[PDB]
RNA sequence: CUUCACACAUGCUACAAUGGCCGGUACAAAGGGCUGCGAUGCCGCGAGGUUAAGCGAAUCCUUAAAAGCCGGUCUCAGUUCGGAUCGGGGUCUGCAACUCGACCCCGUGAAGUCGGAGUCGCUAGUAAUCGCAGAUCAGCAACGCUGCGGUGAAUACGUUCC
């Protein structure tokens, strides 16, 4: 189906299918599938057309999903860079912002090895 | 102040320095050593000089530093590159 | 080892199928101390070994073992600049052990979904001389027949 | 031969297939799973349906 | 060349979930193009930071 | 003392179906507790908050053991595997958590598909796996160390070789 421009896959239960929206995990999905009556066993290849319409206004009145949720994340990074905090002098360089050990580990903010 | 019960803790010896100047529209520079203090919006209008170990690095709390500590504006470790 | 021969542990019969081979089979499927999960697989792979043969599953297993019991395996040793494998005659109680890990050991890496039938699809094929477990008992033989010249190095 | 992308744990799987033509039914009760990292040889005399088995797999003949 | 190479194109009545429908011409086979959002279910008609501490933060 | 273009070393979690996630439901041991331990009830999704019963303890609290067992579900995909990084909102100890604390909740969803030459540990309640507690301690980088139990294997021909 198609909830909000997000291309729900086929042959997969709604307990997992709403998780593919940027902004719904395993817990917010369980409360989308309770406020709109849809059970936690309904496959996506037999969704009723207006049952999706109930599914697409409880989200767009309470939650925040992508389009602007990506804009929530990267603009909150964009503020820390320009205020001059040390944590924004840490997103400039690809280093861990939460005081992690930068001596041996911390490949994830950096990248894989290069051995100079 | 990490917990919302006991309120935002800010050291007293800088609160008296900002309140004495905010009432009569005076924006000096303030030498301080209190990195642990949090920005109140009570001193948006004027600048600071926070410690790092060498020398008081100046900072101007502009509009959106609030919530964050003073000490996030003094990096205290230099590191300008291995090469 | 170096002093004498070590004592040997006895075995208790399985209550579902009275046989020494069955508990010796459950004992090598066993990983990680989870013993009853290893009997929830061997029982499920003998009970599924009658759903498509109809014969008794112990009799199926006594012959799928007899198509993978070797009698002549080979055993490396060095003499000079060349090291060359020497064939030796296998004692009977070692034969049932190599046979039985050749059942479980190839059954982990087949192409079904669960271990309940992967052990079943290998007990089935070895009872007819088909599976990869039977492939090794001839390669254990053919590697040890193509080296019969070095048969005078029994250590 | 060029090298393609990574192959999973399944390659192609055929379970109890039936296919022939009108009266001439050439496949009955065949089940196999096609392996990973091997070479699979199809042995059979002429007019038995080796080329049509690949029509089903590629998908030009249901 | 305005003959039997162009795709099929006859009139096509389109409905939305809002209920506002209209009748145009397009290539959907059956007159059966179904949308879930339209141009009249929306405006084009009428339409941290310093608010941090107001939950006594 | 915690900084990192990188090298080594000891571990932990993993790459899944002998599994992940849900609902049921059993069997421990050895230990700590007056600067404390917090039953029970009420509130909070949760860490916790708040009242206050009992106890210098074979009393009372810590305590509900986890794997296991019986049912469902996913059906072999970088995934309902994996939980790294990063946004957001809180709780606790403490004068104070910014450099530089642990725990919780919400979203995100990294690398990894059993690891090259080499190398290590284990001969029986042993390896393998599963939790529980203690000493330091205001709180903690508790995956470390010292201990405890639960489940529980395979093989030893032999002294030619290292
Ligand atoms: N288009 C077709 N329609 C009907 N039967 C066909 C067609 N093509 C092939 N066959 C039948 O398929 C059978 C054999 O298949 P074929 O592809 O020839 O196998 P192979 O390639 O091994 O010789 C023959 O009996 C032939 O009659
Ligand atoms: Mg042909
Ligand atoms: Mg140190
Ligand atoms: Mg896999
Ligand atoms: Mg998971
Ligand atoms: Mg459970
Ligand atoms: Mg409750
Ligand atoms: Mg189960
Ligand atoms: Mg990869
Ligand atoms: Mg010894
Ligand atoms: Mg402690
Ligand atoms: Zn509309």
């Amino acid at each position: 189906a198609r909830l909000v421009g997000v291309d729900l896959p086929r042959d997969k239960r709604m307990e997992v299918a709403l998780t593919y929206i940027f902004g719904i995990g395993r817990t917010r999905s369980n409360e989308i599938l309770a406020a709109t009556g849809i059970d936690r066993d309904l496959r996506t290849r037999d969704l009723t057309e207006e049952q999706l319409i109930h599914l697409r206004d409880y989200i767009e009145a309470n939650l925040k999903v992508e389009g602007d949720l990506r804009r929530e994340v990267q603009a909150d990074i964009r503020r820390k860079i320009e205020i001059g905090c040390y944590q924004g002098l840490r997103h400039r360089r690809g280093m861990p912002v939460r005081g992690q050990r930068t001596k041996t580990n911390a490949r994830t903010r950096k990248g894989p090895k290069r051995t100079i | 102040p990490r917990s919302l019960k006991k309120g935002p803790f800010v050291d007293e010896h800088l609160l008296k320095k900002v309140d004495v100047q905010n009432e009569k529209n005076t924006k000096q520079v303030i030498k301080t050593w209190s990195r642990r203090s949090t920005i109140i919006p009570d001193f948006i209008g004027h600048t600071f000089a926070v410690h790092d170990g060498r020398k008081h690095v100046p900072v101007f709390v502009t509009e959106s530093m609030v919530g964050h500590k003073l000490g996030e504006f003094a990096p205290t470790r230099t590191f300008k590159g291995h090469i | 080892p170096r002093k004498g021969p070590a004592p040997k542990r006895p075995l208790v019969n399985d209550p579902v199928y009275g046989s020494q081979l069955v508990t010796q089979l459950v004992n090598k499927v066993l990983l990680k101390g989870k013993k009853s999960l290893a009997e929830r697989i061997v029982y499920g792979a003998l009970e599924q070994a009658r759903d498509k043969t109809g014969t008794d599953p112990v009799i199926t297993l006594k012959r799928a073992l007899d198509n993978v019991k070797p009698a002549l395996e080979v055993r490396s040793r060095r003499v000079g600049g060349a090291t060359y494998q020497v064939p030796v005659e296998v004692r009977p109680d070692r034969s049932t052990t190599l046979a039985l890990r050749w059942l479980v050991g190839y059954s982990r890496q087949r192409r079904e979904k669960t271990m309940i039938e992967r052990l079943a699809n290998e007990i089935l094929d070895a009872s007819n001389g088909l599976g990869a477990s039977v492939k090794r008992r001839e390669d254990t033989h053919k590697m040890a027949e193509a080296n019969r010249a070095f048969a005078h190095y029994r250590w | 031969i060029p090298v393609g992308p990574r192959l999973g744990n399944v390659v192609v799987e055929v379970d109890h297939l039936d296919k022939g033509y009108d009266g001439r039914a050439l496949i009955k009760d065949l089940s196999f799973s096609l392996p990973r990292n091997g070479i699979v040889g199809v042995i059979g005399p002429n007019g038995v349906g080796k080329t049509t088995l690949f029509k089903t797999i590629v998908g030009l003949e249901t | 060349m305005k003959s039997d190479i162009h795709p099929a194109y006859e009139e096509t009545t389109v409905v939305c979930g809002c209920g506002n429908t209209f009748q145009t011409r397009s290539t959907k086979p059956g007159g059966r193009i179904v949308v879930e959002v339209c141009s009249q279910c929306h405006p084009f008609y009428t339409g941290g930071r310093v608010a941090r501490f107001e939950k006594r933060y």
